[PDB]
């Protein structure tokens, strides 16, 4: 429940 | 508890005052974790707006990139945070920059069926004919995706594109 790290979607 | 917490935890769970403690006690404002991520780009990530505005007002970098040459404007524009990416457009942010996941804040917003950001990008210069990997540009993804809204709204801004280069 703690933010996960951000990472981009792919395309 | 909070002092357990990186800076970037703090930005992204939207604890201002924390956060606003942390960054005074030091220069870790603009702290590169692991992944080369800024608080900023993690509070641009999660939605925190708020904090997003703090941290640009009291000098976050809104333009470096991170080890995979992320933004926090293309973290922005993948979650469609319309509030935020319009910040970040007011520091005068690049819009084309192409990172390792072949992506640029515009292909991240059609992919994401964000209209509102789609327009913002658009407005502010992004280019609709950047491809992915596998050679789809923002028109081909908003096609392929059935989004027609966002594919109404490339097609609005091709069409001045065109008049201008007759």
């Amino acid at each position: 429940l703690l933010p996960t790290l951000p990472k981009l979607p792919s395309l | 508890g909070a002092n357990s917490l990186s800076v970037h935890q703090l930005a992204a769970q939207g604890e201002m005052l924390y956060l606003a403690t942390r960054i005074e006690q030091e220069n870790v404002i603009n702290h590169t974790d692991e992944e080369g991520f800024t608080p900023l780009m993690w509070a641009a990530a999660h939605g925190q707006i708020a904090v997003v505005e703090f941290l640009l007002q009291n000098g976050a970098d809104p333009q470096l990139l991170g080890k995979g040459r992320e933004s926090a404007l293309s973290l922005a524009c993948s979650k469609g945070y319309t509030d935020i990416v319009k910040m970040l457009l007011d520091c005068g942010v690049d819009v084309n920059e192409y990172d390792w996941n072949g992506g640029t804040p515009l292909l991240y917003a059609v992919h994401g069926n964000h209209v509102k950001c789609v327009k913002m990008l658009l407005e502010s210069g992004a280019d609709p004919t950047i491809e992915t990997d596998s050679g789809y540009n923002s028109m081909d993804l908003a096609v392929a995706l059935g989004y027609r809204s966002v594919q109404q709204v490339i097609e609005s801004h091709l069409l001045k594109l065109l008049q201008n280069i007759k």
